[PDB]
């Protein structure tokens, strides 16, 4: 996260660190004790196999993510219509071998419902262990920052992103920059508070650079993916 | 030709209790939670629209069944009656003489309780601050 601040314990209890080869790769969001919402580009080949992956929940610092604290990933499902070239439908699901135990440190975020009636510039939060500067290293501490939604029509302006924002995408941040997600934050949450409930309206997908003016963050539109998410959990629920 | 895609089925074949798509997508997304107050809604094939469920005769095992249908498995948090704020004019009332969840409801323009089901299948969205 660029321009944010370090997160407190329990501030983002759904935030999860996803690891390959003892190294943080991407973020994720807990929605059930077994299921994690992350980005499809994080699980492209060869990392589409679930045995590469380990999830760390309730731990703020990467150095504190010791061997034995992580949860092995049982299943990785990419969105069937994911396009690597356009990052369209950039969403994937991870199921854990062992369900998480929920407490004040580890809690799920609510999947968005239809009819949220969010404001066009709704105030949102992003979090993750991404770089705090463009081309920087993975951050040791979990960070978070406030961003505003940006209407897709404004975001698709020729001066911002020039018709690259699909209906499966939402923009958030500031057109002046200085506050944005970055490398390593991808797959992480874009949440908003409404009716005293935190809703997952987006998963970190892509952007041009980090915190650059007129290049805000682009996030997967979790509302569009809601039907697909429910089907996958249910399909796994009936067993396979 | 009115139709809905299975990626095309006819409207009355969407959410009618019989699977017409190869993967069953016409019968696995017929229940949903609406708005920031989690108003339980059910899709009607006849009116091609979503209608809230009346609180009348609703019990937690009905909400658990709805939670299973949504893919939440055995997760269940709460179910209570609230005033509808989804702007609906037609509702699904529970028929006692029944059968499945979506197949036990019938259309009604009012609820005796004056309340619709607010269903939360999981305790989520709560952090350190309020
Ligand atoms: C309720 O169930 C009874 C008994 O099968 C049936 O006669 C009736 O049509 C059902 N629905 C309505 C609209 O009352
Ligand atoms: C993921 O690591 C990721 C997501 C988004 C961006 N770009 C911007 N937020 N500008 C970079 C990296
Ligand atoms: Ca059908």
């Amino acid at each position: 996260i660029v321009g944010g601040e370090s997160a407190l314990p329990g501030a983002w209890p759904w935030q999860v660190s996803l690891h390959v080869q003892n190294v943080h790769v991407c973020g994720g969001s807990i929605i059930t004790p077994e299921w994690i919402v992350t980005a499809a580009h994080c699980v492209e080949k060869p990392l589409n196999n679930p045995w590469h992956w380990t999830a760390f929940a309730g731990i703020l610092r990467q150095s504190f993510m010791f061997y034995g604290a992580g949860y092995q990933v049982e299943k990785v499902i990419s969105h069937p219509n994911y396009d690597s070239k356009t990052k369209n439908n950039d969403i994937a699901l991870m199921k854990l071998q062992k369900p998480l135990t929920f407490n004040d440190l580890v809690k799920p975020v609510c999947l968005p419902n239809p009819g949220m009636m969010l404001q066009p510039e709704q105030l949102c939060w992003i979090s993750g262990w991404g770089a705090t500067e463009e081309k920087g290293k993975t951050s040791e501490v979990l960070n978070a920052a406030k961003v505003l939604l940006i209407e897709t029509q404004r975001c698709n302006s020729r001066y911002v992103y020039d018709n690259l924002i699909t209906p499966a995408m939402i923009c958030a941040g500031f057109l002046q920059g200085n506050v944005d997600s970055c490398q390593g934050d991808s797959g992480g949450p874009l949440v908003t508070s409404k009716n005293n409930i935190w809703w997952l309206i987006g998963d970190t997908s892509w952007g041009s650079g980090c915190a650059k003016a007129y290049r805000p963050g682009v996030y997967g539109n979790v509302m569009v993916f809601t039907d697909w998410i429910y089907r996958q959990m249910r399909a796994d629920g009936e067993f396979v | 030709n009115s139709g809905i895609e299975c990626d095309c089925i006819n409207p009355s074949n969407w959410c009618d209790g019989v699977s017409h798509c190869p993967g069953g997508e016409d019968e696995n997304r017929c229940v949903r939670l609406y708005g920031p107050n989690f108003i339980l809604q059910v899709y009607s094939s006849q009116r091609k629209s979503w209608h809230p469920v009346c609180q009348d005769d609703w019990n937690e095992n009905y909400g658990r069944a709805a939670c299973r249908d949504m893919g939440y498995k055995n997760n269940f948090y709460s179910s209570q009656g609230i005033v509808d704020d989804s702007g609906s004019t037609s509702f699904m009332k529970l028929n006692t003489s029944a059968v499945d969840i979506y197949k036990k409801l019938y259309h009604s323009d009012a609820c005796s309780s004056k309340a619709v089901v607010s269903l939360r299948c999981i305790a989520c969205g709560v952090n350190l601050n309020d």
